[PDB]
């Protein structure tokens, strides 16, 4: 299978700007090639195809250029629209493949995490399992590292974790990390901490209780 | 106006079979060839494979051949995807497509609006809803968090909202995540000023339709 | 409501063969022998029918395929047949139900110094399934390095237009072709012949 990359992986781009996404492919492909556009719940729309042909209905601000193993997309003037996921799909071997897609998200101000710890309920305790919550509110850029410590002790395997899209009146985003133990093995311990890493913190910030 | 629409979403039990339809109009339906997308729960995309409806010619992707079925019933313009055993690895959204042409770049110019397949070996089951209760003092000055956690409940659509719909400022309700278990589990959080701790009520309204489950819950510190 | 059948054989512009254009005829009373003797035809072949018998009878749906050949290649659209316009342009089932016509239109499709607008497709990796239309312009690859693009040794632009001129032989002038397709759905049939039992 032809693999198909894209860089950057995400892009912070503020209306107005010119904006390059790259494509790479794991071989020629000479010019067999397409862009696409998705916005959350919705399905792709089919922008550049064979390298540099333009959709019909698609705006100007939009064109395609390369060959081979290399390929931009470019947008003149970015416009609100056009915050979306652009992927690229190859179509000179089967089976096709697409690329894994680059998000361009709205550019803002860094702004560090409001970090807040969940315990339990004791509702919860009732049934026999644990869910201990640790919450991420209002950050940007969308990087975040969440790592969950029962008594200093790292854990994995161990937690989901949810965020939001970006905010439409402040265009941060937020997060949520649920760590979810059995009644049991929660009782066995006393401190529970989940320990974030983000660009605005200058040093990983800790929120943690004693059960007690 | 060519447009392709799919089937609606989907909720079914591992061993059982599927089949989803992509009709389409506005064009020769015969003369196109359909392609058939896979995107799994936050990943791109997946080409599983093409079919000519004119005579339900088929190309898989090796990845996909012996797995699933594509099939057409051009008398009705209608393409189809189906499983004859499900596994919970199915569950994603399915898009149609049509091949603007069979050759070169292939471009697929009309995408249906996509099939969400849920499978789980769960049944219709009610949520429980606990308090995610804050800690920070009133006085502290600074944000406190508060919030709810709606846990193991399915199918997936449920709704919240805080002291009725009066409490929106602040509130970010999370996309529920599908546990081991097979269960959607969901938190519903708002951040409020710390002194409106000791002021304000505040009450989470959990609505699960599926089960015909309403359920309010207080929050206190 | 007689269909407008003079919306496709009386149409003023006529498509290129490899983007032929389909009408979809549907809801109308079709008098298929006057078809017929509109006359000025130099091919009117029905394959599995007889047109008299035909506006007797009712379809599904009918379909209506215009588009410009010249005179040696209209043997190419029968069932069965092979070259550039079955096997690139335009490609019909073996079990065709329909009827083919054609007639030469030197005097519209022609002009001195050459008429280029009528293009077929020259170059492609494999043959049309039957009613297949495939409008790709992008660059032929018929060697085995990639073209990335550019025109150059074995990348060809796939597209060759006729050189429609006055003076040409019979065989390499321009023919208007009207290619009718009869559907019969287990459905009601809303396309009837003026003899038909349903009038
Ligand atoms: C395409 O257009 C041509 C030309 O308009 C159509 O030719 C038409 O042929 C019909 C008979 O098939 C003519 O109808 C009869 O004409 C005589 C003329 O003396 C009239 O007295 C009769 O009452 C009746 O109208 C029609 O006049 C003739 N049109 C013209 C203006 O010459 C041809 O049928 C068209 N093809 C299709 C499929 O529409």
């Amino acid at each position: 299978d032809i693999q198909m990359t894209q860089s950057p992986s995400s892009l912070s781009a503020s209306v107005g700007d010119r904006v390059t996404i790259t494509c790479r492919a794991s071989q020629s492909i000479s010019t067999y090639l397409n862009w696409y556009q998705q916005k959350p719940g919705k399905a792709p729309n089919l922008l550049i195809y064979a390298a540099s042909s333009l959709q019909s209905g698609v705006p100007s601000r939009f064109s395609g250029s390369g060959s081979g193993t290399d390929f931009t997309l470019t947008i003149s003037s970015l416009q609100p629209e056009d915050f979306a996921t652009y992927y690229c799909q190859q179509s000179h071997s089967t089976p096709r493949t697409f690329g894994p897609g680059t998000k361009v998200d709205i550019k803002r101000t860094v702004a560090a995490p409001s970090v807040f710890i969940f315990p339990p309920s004791d509702e919860q305790l009732k049934s026999g399992t644990a869910s201990v919550v640790c919450l991420l509110n209002n950050f940007y850029p969308r990087e975040a590292k969440v790592q969950w410590k029962v008594d200093n002790a790292l854990q994995s395997g161990n937690s989901q974790e949810s965020v939001t899209e970006q905010d439409s009146k402040d265009s941060t985003y937020s997060l949520s990390s649920t760590l979810t133990l059995s009644k049991a093995d929660y009782e066995k311990h006393k401190v529970y901490a989940c320990e974030v890493t983000h660009q605005g913190l200058s040093s990983p910030v800790t929120k943690s209780f004693n059960r007690g | 106006e060519v447009q392709l629409v799919q089937s609606g979403a989907e909720v079914k039990k591992p061993g059982e079979s599927l089949k989803i339809s992509c009709k389409g109009s506005g064009y020769s339906f015969i003369s196109y060839w359909i392609a058939w997308v896979r995107q799994m729960p936050g990943k791109g995309l997946e080409w599983m494979g093409i079919i000519y409806p004119g005579d339900s010619d088929t190309t898989y992707s090796p990845s996909f051949q012996g797995q699933v079925t594509i099939s057409a019933d051009k008398s009705i313009s209608t393409a189809y995807l189906q499983w004859s055993s499900l596994k919970a690895s199915d569950t994603a959204i399915y898009y149609c497509a049509r091949l603007l042409y069979y050759s070169d770049s292939s471009p697929l110019d009309s995408w249906g609006q996509g099939t969400l397949v849920t499978v789980s070996s769960a049944s219709t089951k009610g949520p429980s809803v606990f308090p995610l209760a804050p800690s920070s003092k009133s006085t502290s000055g600074g944000t406190a968090a508060l919030g709810c956690l709606v846990k193991d409940y399915f199918p997936e659509p449920v709704t919240v909202s805080w002291n009725s719909g009066a409490l929106t400022s602040g509130v970010h309700t999370f996309p529920a995540v599908l546990q081991s278990s097979g269960l959607y589990s969901l938190s519903s959080v708002v951040t409020v000023p710390s002194s409106s701790l000791g002021t304000q009520t505040y009450i989470c309204n959990v609505n699960h339709k599926p089960s015909n489950t309403k359920v309010d819950k207080r929050v206190e510190p | 409501n007689l269909c407008p059948f003079g919306e496709v054989f009386n149409a003023t512009r006529f498509a290129s063969v490899y983007a032929w254009n389909r009408k979809r005829i549907s809801n109308c009373v079709a008098d298929y022998s006057v078809l017929y003797n509109s006359a000025s035809f130099s091919t009117f072949k029905c394959y599995g029918v007889s047109p008299t018998k035909l506006n007797d009878l009712c379809f599904t749906n009918v379909y209506a395929d215009s588009f410009v050949i010249r005179g040696d290649e209209v043997r190419q659209i029968a069932p069965g047949q092979t070259g550039k316009i079955a096997d690139y342009n335009y490609k019909l089932p073996d079990d065709f139900t329909g009827c083919v016509i054609a007639w030469n239109s030197n005097n519209l499709d022609s002009k001195v110094g050459g008429n280029y607008n009528y293009l077929y497709r020259l170059f492609r990796k494999s043959n049309l399934k039957p009613f297949e239309r495939d409008i790709s312009t992008e660059i032929y690859q018929a060697g085995s390095t990639p073209c990335n693009g550019v025109e150059g040794f074995n990348c060809y632009f796939p597209l060759q237009s006729y050189g429609f001129q006055p003076t040409n032989g019979v065989g390499y002038q321009p023919y208007r072709v009207v290619v009718l397709s009869f559907e019969l759905l287990h459905a009601p049939a809303t396309v009837c012949g003026p003899g038909s039992h349903h009038h």
